[PDB]
């Protein structure tokens, strides 16, 4: 019951409705039938308050769906920069690689998050990861036509 | 105006149902899509036990309306345009020496869900071959769908060859071909030659029985500047 509730909280942007459920003991670690947490849903659209309540009260912070995604693949696609710090300060895995291998780092460069890259390389992003099809950040940032982003990363390597 | 739908996260359901040298199947999918990043996360089930066919041969079929466009390409989006009242989609599907796929569908948003509802129906399948025989590896490469405008019938032709890694090491060729018209009598932004990069993710839920694919996949329109 709470489980559900706190989900849908965390997607609406609910930061109150969020405190009270955990208050009243709702599962921080609730997970829906495809793998999704309150934690995935709040990092994905950029609700930083969220995010903090829920490591506070225990959220694995490397939790993956079953495209293995992590909260930190999702803020790092969405551009929340804040968030993706937050998630980093609080032990997520800087090289997780979602079911086509993607790193937090061929999102972001591949979404073009210049800041973001630049934070994930601060906290040992791999810039040499290859996704699933031999993909590296940089091919994808020269893919999509970030330049700047392209740049960074090369004088990383 | 049929891109101001896909701003953001649009809920997806696919339906399916198959006849394939006879046997007769139907493949339920449900998940999410977002054009910003050109995005899929499905999950799909066989609603009608084991699946004749493997998961692979079915992806194809089984929302092109959620690949990215980039800013200076979105004049050659067919297929938001057409939204929400929607488009057809058919396609015929050769496997090399082998037999082939037809399918018919209609893609349109039902609420505020897009919807893929599907016919197809298979003939000329050898039982002891790659596809009847399931000797396809459980993965998917990276493609390249191309696209032509079609003012015949308003609408887009598309083609492209689906690469089916077989477990001896080998390859099976799937030949595309399809055509997409719009449902309403609306206009529709009719593209110039281009093409979709696609790539795909094939993986199992581990709390899952029934047969099934977890299909995570990223499509990005290219070859025009």
């Amino acid at each position: 019951d709470l489980g559900k509730k706190l989900l849908e909280a965390a997607r609406a942007g609910q930061d109150d409705e969020v405190r009270i459920l955990m208050a009243n003991g709702a599962d921080v670690n609730a997970a829906d039938d495809v793998g999704v947490t309150p934690l995935h849903l709040a990092a994905q659209r950029g609700h930083l308050e969220i995010v903090e309540v829920l490591l506070k009260y225990g959220a694995d912070v490397n939790a993956a769906d079953l495209w293995g995604q992590t909260p930190l693949h999702l803020a790092a696609t969405a551009g929340h920069l804040e968030i993706v710090e937050v998630l980093l300060k609080n032990g997520a895995d800087v090289n997780a690689r979602d079911n086509i291998g993607h790193t937090p780092l061929h999102l972001a460069a591949w979404a073009g998050h210049l800041e973001i890259v630049e934070v994930l390389l601060k906290y040992g992003a791999d810039v040499n990861a290859q996704d699933k099809f031999g993909k590296t950040p940089f091919d994808l940032a020269i893919d999509n036509g970030n330049e700047d982003i392209a740049e960074v990363l090369q004088k990383a390597a | 105006k049929g891109e101001e739908l896909f701003t953001g996260v649009v809920p997806i359901l696919v339906e399916l149902d198959g006849d394939v040298n006879g046997h007769k199947f139907s493949v339920s999918g449900e998940g999410e899509g977002d054009a910003t990043y050109g995005k899929l996360t499905l999950k799909f089930i066989c609603t009608t036990g084991k699946l004749p066919v493997p998961w692979p041969t079915l992806v194809t079929t089984l929302v092109q309306c959620f690949s990215r466009y980039p800013d200076h390409m979105k004049q050659h989006d067919f297929f938001k345009s057409a939204m929400p009242e929607g488009y057809v989609q058919e396609r015929t599907i050769f496997f090399k020496d082998d037999g082939n796929y037809k399918t018919r569908a209609e893609v349109k948003f039902e609420g505020d869900t897009l919807v893929n509802r599907i016919e197809l129906k298979g003939i000329d399948f050898k039982e002891d071959g790659n596809i009847l025989g399931h000797k396809l590896e459980y993965n998917y490469n990276s493609h390249n769908v191309y696209i032509m405008a079609d003012k015949q019938k308003n609408g887009i032709k598309v083609n492209f060859k689906i690469r089916h890694n077989i477990e001896d090491g080998s390859v099976q060729l799937a030949d595309h071909y399809q055509q997409n018209t719009p449902i309403g009598d609306g206009p529709v932004l009719l593209p110039d030659n281009h093409y979709l990069s696609t790539q795909s993710a094939l993986s199992k839920d581990p709390n899952e029985k029934r047969d099934h694919m977890v299909l995570l996949e990223f499509v990005t329109a290219a070859g025009i500047t």
